[PDB]
């Protein structure tokens, strides 16, 4: 088990440590890699370590960036990156190499970089229209416009709703603020007996609202 | 250092067809590992020194190659089988950028919905009218906006879904956001959807006030 760490959001010229605990087998027999994934691009190598030694292997292009360390006796390798400019958004993992093949990856630490601030959703019902009658099927939603940083969790109906719900990726609007929708296919007929609601949480700003979202 | 060049970068494939993508290193190398990754989760072990299949990799993957051109072929594809393939080496620990696997099904065409402002966006100043275009193959498509019968441009965002698990089917919104003043000046808000599976492209659209 390789438990990673959390959400890190962090301002352009920042730096940031995130650590990568290591569980099960013996800490010090194994180098512990890590590799860098940015939407849109494939996976880059950043370097390893091996705790045991303490000896590292750095990529070139990151050598002055990233600094591997690793204590010990707490399992535990860790890496800061200094600097960070908008490229160092992306997702980090730390994976084991077992010799000939990276065997165990941590889940990934997300990091945002940027001068924004946190803002909450407005959430906004987009109300069943198009289809609701001459259809069959009618299609409701919730627009959660306007937050930062990324994640949100939409779900309708704390969960009881799971069949035809469509929520969007986040796109990133002008002014450096997300939105997303999150877009359920009903029958027509169950209009008239239940009632929708969306619920929306952000964390990072400990956003909770519920919306009912009625014709 | 060895830099490793992968194709096709998409490629879309029906089940039971036969898939093969290339990885090419730049300067001879020994040995070539594949990870596959899925939507959300962690790259994978599955093919290592050239050709053995990691403990879980089904009997259908295929390594093969020599120096310069390594292969991983699918000898009958099953949808569960589609994700993004990378490959990676040993001596510089370069990867390649991926092909993405995507299943091949009938086209099918968007159903279009359409939603008008909802009043408490106006309130707070801002309208944003959203098109939604529901489960379709393939996932082009082209969404036009057009305020006063007159296209817009600009001023729209659209999101797209990954392929739906069982179904393989993409879904696209697409918002487009005006001021409360500027929503206010016009009266007909249409979404014109064009897309394979169509014979004439479907407008839809509502009018501000009614």
């Amino acid at each position: 088990q390789l438990q990673q760490s959390g959400t890190v959001l962090a301002r352009p010229g920042a730096s940031v440590k995130m650590s990568c605990k290591a569980s099960g087998y013996s800490f010090t027999r194994y180098w512990m890699h890590w590799i860098k994934q940015r939407p849109g691009q494939g996976l880059e190598w950043i370097g390893a370590i091996y705790p045991g030694n303490s000896d590292t292997s750095y990529n070139q292009k990151f050598e002055g960036k990233a600094k591997l360390t690793a204590v010990t006796s707490a399992s535990t390798a860790y890496m800061e990156l200094s600097s960070l400019t908008h490229e160092d958004s992306a997702v980090y993992y730390c994976s084991r190499d077992y010799g000939y093949y990276f065997d165990f990856w941590g889940q990934g630490t997300t990091l945002t970089v940027s001068s924004a601030s946190t803002k909450g959703p407005s959430v906004f019902p987009l109300a069943p229209s198009s289809k609701s009658t001459s259809g069959g099927t009618a299609a409701l939603g919730c627009l959660v416009k306007d937050y930062f940083p990324e994640p949100v969790t939409v779900s309708w109906n704390s969960g009881a709703l799971t069949s035809g719900v469509h929520t969007f990726p986040a796109v990133l609007q002008s002014s450096g603020l997300y939105s997303l929708s999150s877009v359920v296919t009903v029958p027509s007929s169950s209009l008239g007996t239940q009632t929708y609601i969306c619920n929306v949480n952000h964390k990072p700003s400990n956003t909770k609202v519920d919306k009912r979202v009625e014709p | 250092q060895i830099v490793s060049t992968q194709s096709p970068a998409i490629m879309s494939a029906s089940p039971g067809e036969k898939v093969t993508m290339t990885c090419s290193a730049s300067s001879s190398r020994s040995y070539m590992q594949w990870y596959q990754q899925k939507p959300g989760t962690s790259p994978k072990r599955w093919i290592y020194d050239t050709s053995k299949l990691a403990s879980g990799v089904p009997a259908r993957f295929s390594g093969s190659g020599s120096g310069t051109s390594y292969s991983l072929t699918i000898s009958s594809m099953e949808a569960e089988d589609a994700a993004t393939y990378y490959c990676h080496q040993r001596s510089s620990y370069t990867f390649g950028g991926g092909t993405k696997l995507e299943i091949k099904r009938t086209v099918a065409a968007p159903s279009v919905f359409i939603f008008p402002p909802s009043d408490e966006q106006l309130k707070s100043g801002t309208a944003s009218v959203v098109c939604l275009l529901n489960n379709f193959y393939p996932r082009e498509a082209k969404v036009q906006w057009k305020v006063d019968n007159a296209l817009q441009s600009g001023n729209s965002q659209e999101s797209v879904t990954e392929q739906d698990s069982k179904d393989s089917t993409y879904s696209l919104s697409s918002t487009l956001t005006l001021s409360k003043a500027d929503y206010e000046k016009h009266k007909v808000y249409a979404c014109e959807v064009t897309h394979q599976g169509l014979s004439s492209p479907v407008t839809k659209s509502f009018n501000r006030g009614e």
